[PDB]
RNA sequence: CUGACCCGUCUUGAAACACGGACCAAGGAGUCUAUCAAUUAAGCGAGUGAUAGGGUGGAAAAACCCGUCCGCGAAACGAAAGUGAGUACAAGGUGCCAAGCCGCAAGGUAGCAGCAUCACCCGACCUUGAGUCUCCGACGAAGGGUUCGAGGAAGAGCUUAAUU
RNA sequence: GAGUAGGAGGGCGUGAUCGUUGCCUAGAAGUAUUGGGCGUGAGCCUAUAUGGAGCAGCGAUUAGUGCAGAUCUUGGUGGUAG
């Protein structure tokens, strides 16, 4: 008899997510980073694998104002890579020059990128290009959803700003004193 | 980078019974070990002298 | 391609035959029984077929690649020799298909085990043959 | 009917359970019971100080006065 | 063509390092082996030194009518007497500490009025003593084990102890013995090195668990009598 | 379906995962049926989360006419994305006449300025504007017109 | 030889002098419809998806094509009248901090997502205003808040199935 | 390496549907077993006897899917008892 928290036998929750994805094309995706990772001693794919493991929500959207925004000097000639699916911005006008690798293209986002003089790629490419990850520039979207307003604190606790589930917005709705 | 083996180990062994463990964390052992011998074997002679 | 197929087919295989959770399959070609990529011979590249004929020959089926070409060799599923020395022809042809050393040593049991049966094989149609006329 | 009134006996024990958990401390912490007269300095004297980046426009409006 | 080439080239290069490191790591050994010896001697030799400078002290002393106190033991052994059931949390934290979970469990812990205040709790759950560098040695030789990326390993080889230890100066078990002993520069990585002493039935029954040693009990310190008792354990 | 359900994992364990002091029971145990005592032994809830559900707001509409109230907005970065790229183009190069965009056609009434607009000129044909829309509009080299 | 009270149940407490059970077969109890949410797999993405219905089609109620509207998202704040993410060339600062690039190492450079904080913005409520005109009511250069919001600030949604 | 209430992960067994591989008047299902075995366990395979027309595996789809109890339903039987 030991006094060892959960007995030693403490769950590991540091670790990559057993994907359960059905393409078949997702497990092979995985099987080569999984190489990569074990194999190469890179920081860089080790990331790709954890994020290509994600939730199939916790994938999150790149849009090409999103890149845009997020460029220097030197991310201009780098290889960048999103986790995720790439999407067109509407507002955006003129569309730089860039050699992007994602999941997934809108086909928007991939006309506008190549018809601009880019080049679309996809990860097994970018395995051959620089599996250091050399040159590299690894693109995490920004996480936004509707889900968060009602999480966080609850709804009419003091300070609560979060949203109540509500069937329709209207003067009658939750939108009256409460008992106060 | 090239693919390395697995760990190795080697079952616990008592060097109180066991010489070669002892030997093998402790040569000093052997040496101390023979000299015990040796110093033991110091004579009849010497030891009724000494006392 | 082998990969995609194992994912596509290593459940569903048709086959496919289970035993106590142990998977085995009913491929020609399987160079092992059990269903593995290695033993799925539809799916990878080596995989064997043998047939017995005309007292010797021994007809090889070497597992062939999807081919479009201008005249048709045999089945698409692979190609088709008949070997008159069999045994050692066949135990060359193999040594040159299987290079690695497990694939070898299993192809090889494939023919050692299948020659002996094909010897007995002949003996009972022998009987046979002379159980119809006597 | 009878019953057990106030009883604090699990409740310590429950709560250690998991740890006591402690807040972060952030840098940066909120200005309540902050007097506005403070407030308002610290507004001005930011907007003033060139050593301090502001974003474009604002910058072109602290330029000109 | 060119794959199976630079396989072929791969195997050559690798009998080369295994060649380089082959003779490299023989003569890094000679070298060992040597240092072994040399410092297991010396160190034995400065045990030896000291004893007879106390038995010395003391004659000189006893001669004056004065008295000569040796220095006060500066390492500790303590044994987990009572099982794990039914204790105050706090007790239960402290011995967590003193890194005994379970019963017969030895471990060493320096002499702190931290650590010997850290055991004013646990004292009628636990014995502890001041151990002769003999017990020390015997306990790490029979009852030794090392932490290695978290696992139990039995010791066996020296190869570990530089392994973990190595860099801190510890080449071998008599030099992990000497810190212990000495409570030298590095203690505590020498002692989180050696795994919890999972120990055997005492050979003499405890006298009284619920007693203390000086009631004929067995909690608290038997100052220099730990020793019988780890004897009766190994 | 059916095979994935709990049940099917619970069969024989007497209780159903509804517990055997406070098993599984009808109304009184939901605490009254539906929205029931909200205001009292439900207090914590309804407060809680969905803090403002009893009581009245300001003015009643006793038939409200909701077509005629229908007004879609436009932002102004969404603009040129309406008309093609052809478009935009061919007038950054050509300064003769300047490029007419009716947000009418596209289901729009309201423009409101959210971005900014690109340096080329731009004639726009709305319902209404706002200070800033306009703002941005005339400062773009471009014009407002009001349509109906 | 050693060990061995009757199960199910409610109970702090069951072998109980608590209740049901003489025996056996077959039957016998969390479903179905709708609703919102969280998670998981799918598709497409500033969009998404039809329904009704049209048009074809297997012997056949399938399938396959079309489907100007509609839903839901894409703008919010107000009871409301009403206004609308205010310098066209904007889309910030700071503290924690990941990749890539340097470096044997120490550390250096960079700063994606998130968290905290300060700033800006739209609207509610306050406060202030030269000047302008279809001058009696609107417009607006400049300047603000101890406050309010299920909001802006390079859109993250929509449809499908499943579980709770 | 304890566990009621409770939760999670794997697995056993039963209909029917779309597939796939097959078995049966040279004897299917069902039934009895102090025949032989396989699983820690749901359960399984075989043998013999009976039986005399349908069955079975594997991948999915679906569920009126698993009973010792509810003074539970219907039916059949005991001891009391010649
Ligand atoms: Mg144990
Ligand atoms: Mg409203
Ligand atoms: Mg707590
Ligand atoms: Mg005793
Ligand atoms: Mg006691
Ligand atoms: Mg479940
Ligand atoms: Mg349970
Ligand atoms: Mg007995
Ligand atoms: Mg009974
Ligand atoms: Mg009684
Ligand atoms: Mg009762
Ligand atoms: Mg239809
Ligand atoms: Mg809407
Ligand atoms: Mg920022
Ligand atoms: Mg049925
Ligand atoms: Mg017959
Ligand atoms: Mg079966
Ligand atoms: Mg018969
Ligand atoms: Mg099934
Ligand atoms: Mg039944
Ligand atoms: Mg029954
Ligand atoms: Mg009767």
């Amino acid at each position: 008899a030991i006094d060892l928290h959960k007995q030693g036998r403490v769950v590991k929750r540091s670790v990559v997510r057993q994907t359960k994805s059905t393409n078949v094309y997702h497990k092979l995706l995985i099987k080569l980073y999984k190489f990569l990772v074990r194999r190469t001693d890179s920081k860089f794919n080790q990331n790709i694998l954890k994020r290509l493991s994600s939730s199939r929500l916790n994938k999150f959207p790149l849009s090409l104002s999103r890149i845009v925004k997020n460029l220097n000097e030197t991310n201009k000639e780098q290889v960048i890579v999103s986790t995720s699916t790439v999407t067109n911005d509407e507002r955006l006008l003129t569309v730089p020059k860039l050699t992007v690798c994602a999941l997934k293209f809108t086909e928007t986002a991939r006309k506008r990128i190549l018809a601009a003089g880019g080049k679309c790629l996809t990860f097994d490419q970018l395995a051959l290009k620089a599996p250091t990850g050399t040159n590299c520039f690894l693109l995490r979207a920004p996480k936004s959803r509707e889900a968060y307003r009602h999480w966080g604190k609850a709804p009419g606790q003091r300070g609560s700003h979060s949203a109540p589930y509500v069937r329709s917005e209207g003067r009658k709705f939750e939108r009256a004193h409460g008992l106060k | 980078k090239v693919a390395g083996t697995t760990e190795t180990h080697e079952r616990k062994k008592n060097p109180l019974t066991n010489n070669n463990a002892l030997f093998k964390l402790n040569p000093a052992a052997k040496i101390v070990k023979e000299q015990a011998k040796k110093a033991a074997e110091a004579s009849k002679a010497k030891r009724q002298a000494t006392l | 391609m082998s990969q995609l197929v194992w994912e596509i087919v290593k459940n569903n295989n048709a086959f496919l035959v289970k035993n106590n959770g142990v998977a085995f399959t009913t491929d020609p070609f399987s160079v092992t029984g059990r269903n593995t990529q290695v033993g799925l011979g539809f799916t990878h590249r080596h995989g064997v077929a043998l047939k017995g004929g005309a007292k010797q020959a021994i007809a090889t089926s070497l597992r062939k690649n999807q081919s479009h070409k201008v005249k048709k060799t045999g089945t698409i599923e692979a190609e088709t020799l008949t070997v008159k020395g069999g045994v050692q022809r066949v135990a060359k042809v193999i040594r040159g298909r299987f290079q690695s050393k497990g694939l070898k040593q299993f192809a090889l049991k494939k023919l050692v085990n299948f020659h002996r049966a094909n010897v007995r094989a002949q003996a009972n149609l022998k009987a046979e043959s002379k159980a119809k006329k006597n | 009917a009878k019953s057990k009134n106030s009883t604090n006996k699990n409740q310590i024990s429950k709560s250690h359970r998991n740890g006591i958990k402690k807040p972060k401390d952030h840098r940066h912490i909120s200005t309540k019971g902050v007097n506005p007269r403070f407030l308002r300095n610290r507004r001005r004297a930011i907007k003033n100080d060139p050593s301090i980046k502001k974003s474009k426009n604002l910058e072109k409006k602290v330029n000109k006065e | 063509p060119e794959n199976v080439q630079k396989k072929l080239a791969r195997d050559e290069k690798l009998r080369k390092a295994k060649a380089e490191q082959r003779k490299a790591s023989s003569a890094q050994m000679k070298q060992r082996k040597a240092e072994w010896i040399s410092k297991a001697q010396k160190y034995a030799a400065e045990y030896e030194a000291a004893e007879k400078k106390i038995v010395d002290e003391k004659r000189k002393a006893r001669k004056t009518g004065a008295f000569y106190v040796p220095a006060e033991a500066k390492v500790a052994f303590a044994i987990r007497i009572r099982g794990v059931n039914q204790l105050h949390p706090d007790v239960k934290r402290v011995l967590r500490l003193f890194r005994l979970r379970q019963l017969h469990n030895g471990a060493f812990f320096r002499v702190n009025k931290a650590s010997l205040n850290m055991i004013k709790r646990v004292l009628p759950f636990i014995t502890f003593g001041y151990p002769t560098r003999n017990t020390i040695s015997k306990l790490i030789y029979k009852r030794g084990f090392a932490k290695v990326n978290g696992q139990r390993i039995p010791l066996t080889d020296n190869t570990i102890v530089e392994k973990s230890l190595g860099k801190f100066g510890i080449t071998c078990v008599e030099d992990l013995i000497h810190e212990i002993t000495t409570v030298g520069p590095h203690f505590k990585e020498a002692n989180n090195f050696l795994w919890p002493f999972k120990l055997d039935t005492p050979r003499g029954g405890f006298r009284n668990k619920r007693h203390a040693y000086h009631q004929g009990g067995d909690w608290g310190n038997r100052e220099v009598y730990i020793n019988d008792l780890v004897k009766a354990m190994l | 379906v059916s095979h994935l359900k709990k049940t099917r994992k619970l069969r024989g364990h007497v209780s159903h995962g509804h517990g055997r002091v406070g098993k599984h029971r009808k109304g009184g145990c939901r605490g009254g049926r539906g929205k029931a005592g909200g205001m009292h032994h439900h207090r914590i809830l309804m407060e809680k989360w969905h803090p403002g559900y009893y009581g009245k707001l300001g003015m009643r509409t006793f038939h409200l006419k909701k077509n005629p109230l229908h007004c879609p907005v436009v932002n102004i970065d969404k603009l040129w994305s309406l008309v093609s790229d052809a478009t935009r183009q061919k007038y950054a190069e050509d300064k003769k006449k300047v490029p007419v965009i009716d947000v009418t056609k596209a289901g729009f009434f309201k423009v409101l300025g959210k971005g900014r607009l690109p340096n080329q000129p731009v004639v726009v044909k709305a319902k209404y504007f706002s200070k800033t829309a306009e703002r941005r509009i005339v400062a773009v080299g471009g014009a407002c017109v009001l349509t109906a």
